[PDB]
């Protein structure tokens, strides 16, 4: 009943899924990197962050646990 | 006692025909008539004779213990004895 | 008949508290009879039965503190 | 003779059922002859498809019983691999390896079963995209797969269900932003119902393995962010979220309705497995906790009602505990528990249509299912009722 | 997936070789020793065009699925399709 892995994720779904469940800015956020194909690959800041985004939702409603203001 | 294994073979789930090879190709006890037991038991008797002869070819101490040739509507068990052998049609479902 | 219903009641909280002895099991089954945890004359069996229901409401919360880390 | 030859003709679009009809009747040939109270039937592993790749989720095939879509989230051990697996096993053959891969280009969240269909495995995936696999291809790849725009899906599909008789028959595939889409299971390339959950606080509900109760209603238990479970509609005015059941402290991971109602009453009940550590029965039009079961050691990952004893449930942990629970006889303990080796955070908990059977979504790759006998569709229909009422008299101290 | 099928169903035990051979009578997919095994296949073909000619003999509408030919030394499994066939020997394991 405090903030410890709730604000874990608190601090995740505020700087680590700033980009990701807050992704505002990172709508068509594709990869540079190299692959087979040479097209419009992607990899956007929320692609790995599935984890930070329903950390955000599930952990910051979890049970109204800690979330910062952003 | 055939006769229990016979009878008790008769109510069993798909029992398509229960007879016996008897005389190296020519059947004796026969529970159909004379094309479906002798004919067709002479005709699977000379087959897997070849059958023999084939696995011969592959090795001469390889013979024959067993034939199952299921198909869409029968399954035909071999029982290959010394000198006569067994024909068993059952239903494959 | 108040000390005839404790006692009736603390018999089956006992047995149930005997049975069920973890957390809410203990707890519920030491409170299933209203006279036994209410009662003081059955109050005294309901802490007698809530020395081991306590005791995995205990395990439960440190266990839970264990888990949670 | 030739290799080009060979290639060419191994290759060519004549041995694809060649090699299905090969595979199919060398592992048919498998079974070696011979010529001379929990059970805990059998696991499920597979090599190159079932290892640190954790269970999505189960699903149980109405139409060819013994079947089961094993959902897998390929984690990030073999980028190489077709990320998402969905391996279909057979029970009735007892067979040690996989009947059929499917595999997919993203990692499958929640594959099912499509009622009415022989040859169609439905599956969310962490694309967003419910892929589609048909049972008659060879390439393993999914021929059918689901758009990304706005009306269609956007999160990874947790919860993909079937709704509708044949007159209207209903993909409903659910996001966590609450957008609920209707798909066709023919054509998957356009969405026939397609919204969004609003809700007066949080709109974007993050839902988690929905369920229907048995008669195939548009009302789902929405397993939200903290428990209050949302039993929402697809059509009407009442589309979107409806009621909320609240009174819970954690996310929902498997919520599953009444299944076929065997020997008792319709019980308009549902039960929530969560992260609160403790199975929580309660009814459809309740909006109060029924019954909160023993808080088990760690989560309660998903739980399913037996259709054959409707009155009985299995949930899981992450310990690794299946514990089935009846209430005609039980108060406050499970009924039946067994346990898997080592301490897998078994995921998932599915009964098998026929029920008696439970298959459980271990934590990485093996699924484990279960047979026993002793819970059969007795007729305690008014037991059930008595006991439900008793639940109801004694919950309010 | 032809080398998955052919580690796959050659990891089952018994299973000496997947000596798949066609119709053609040439080893259209082999594993083992293609000399001993392609008199084998073309031996095996030949049989396997008298089983095909003793079920569709025996029966007008009957179509060979699959065979077992237990032998002494091995159980030699055919399996038959519409368009090629198959051989894969397995021991009694």
């Amino acid at each position: 009943n405090t903030q410890e892995i709730f604000d874990d994720w608190a601090r995740k779904v505020q700087q680590r899924n700033l980009g990701v469940s807050g992704r505002i800015f990172t709508i068509e956020s594709t990869r540079v990197r190299g692959r087979t194909g040479n097209v419009l690959k992607l990899k956007v800041n929320f692609l790995p962050e599935i984890i930070t985004l329903s950390k955000e939702v599930r952990n910051l409603k979890w049970l109204g646990f800690r979330v910062p203001l952003a | 006692e055939v006769e229990e294994t016979l009878k008790r073979l008769q109510s069993q789930k798909g029992v398509q025909g229960i007879i016996v090879v008897n005389t190296e190709g020519i059947p004796i006890k026969s529970t159909m008539d004379n094309p479906t037991t002798t004919q067709y038991a002479s005709l699977m008797h000379s087959f897997i004779l070849k059958a023999r002869s084939t696995v011969r070819d592959i090795d001469p101490q390889n013979d024959l213990t067993f034939l199952r040739i299921r198909s869409k509507k029968n399954e035909i068990m071999v029982a290959p004895d010394k000198d006569y052998f067994l024909i068993v049609i059952q239903n494959p479902t | 008949r108040i000390d005839r219903v404790e006692t009736r009641i603390t018999a089956r909280l006992r047995d149930q508290l005997g049975t069920a002895k973890n957390a809410n099991e203990m707890f519920r089954i030491f409170s299933r009879f209203n006279a036994l945890f209410v009662r003081p004359h059955i109050r005294g069996a309901i802490r007698e039965y809530q020395t081991q229901l306590i005791q995995r409401v205990k395990d439960d919360i440190e266990s839970l503190h264990d888990k949670f880390k | 003779l030739t290799e080009e030859e060979k290639q060419q003709i191994l290759h060519s679009e004549e041995f694809l059922s060649f090699f299905d009809h090969s595979t199919r009747i060398v592992e048919r040939a498998l079974s070696e002859q011979i010529n001379i109270k929990l059970s805990l039937n059998r696991q499920f592993f597979d090599e190159r498809w079932s290892k640190h790749r954790v269970v999505s989720c189960l699903d149980w095939s109405s139409q060819y019983p013994e079947l089961l879509v094993a959902s897998y989230n390929n984690n990030e051990d073999a980028p190489h691999e077709p990320d998402g697996v969905a391996l279909v096993w057979n029970m009735k053959y007892k067979k040690t390896t996989p009947e059929y891969v499917f595999h997919c280009q993203s990692a499958v969240m929640s594959a099912t079963f499509a009622k009415f269909h022989p040859n169609l495995v439905v599956g969310g995936t962490y694309s967003g995209q419910i892929v589609l696999w048909d049972n008659r291809s060879n390439k393993r790849t999914p021929v059918q797969r689901t758009p990304l725009s706005a009306a269609a899906h956007t999160h990874p599909v947790y919860c993909v269900n079937v709704v509708g008789t044949q007159n209207a028959h209903n993909l409903i595939s659910i996001s966590t932003d609450g957008k609920i889409c209707s798909w066709s299971l023919d054509m998957l390339s356009h969405p026939q119902d397609s919204m969004e959950l609003v809700h007066k606080q949080s709109k974007a509900v993050a839902v988690t393995s929905m369920s229907f109760p048995v008669g195939d209603v548009n009302n789902f238990v929405v397993g939200s962010e903290e428990g209050s479970v949302y039993t929402a509609c697809r059509h009407g005015s009442k589309a979107g979220i409806s009621e909320m059941f609240e009174g819970h402290q954690g996310p929902i991971t498997g919520i599953h309705c009444h299944a076929a109602v065997g020997a008792v009453d319709f019980s308009h009940l549902f039960v929530t497995s969560s992260f609160d550590w403790t199975v929580k029965l309660w009814s459809t039009k309740n909006n109060k906790p029924l019954y909160s079961f023993e808080d088990n050691a760690g989560y309660v990952y998903d739980v399913m009602w037996s259709p054959t004893h409707p009155a009985l449930f299995a949930c899981v942990d992450g310990m690794g505990r299946l514990d089935l629970w009846n209430l005609n006889n039980d108060t406050e303990v499970p009924t039946a528990s067994i346990s898997v080796e080592g301490n897998p955070a078994l995921n998932r908990v599915r009964w098998t249509h026929s029920g008696r059977e439970i298959a459980v979504g271990d934590s990485e790759g093996q699924i484990v299912i279960y047979d026993v006998g002793e819970q059969i569709a007795v007729p305690r229909n008014d037991e059930w009722a008595r006991f439900g009422r008793t639940l109801a008299e004694i919950n309010a101290n």
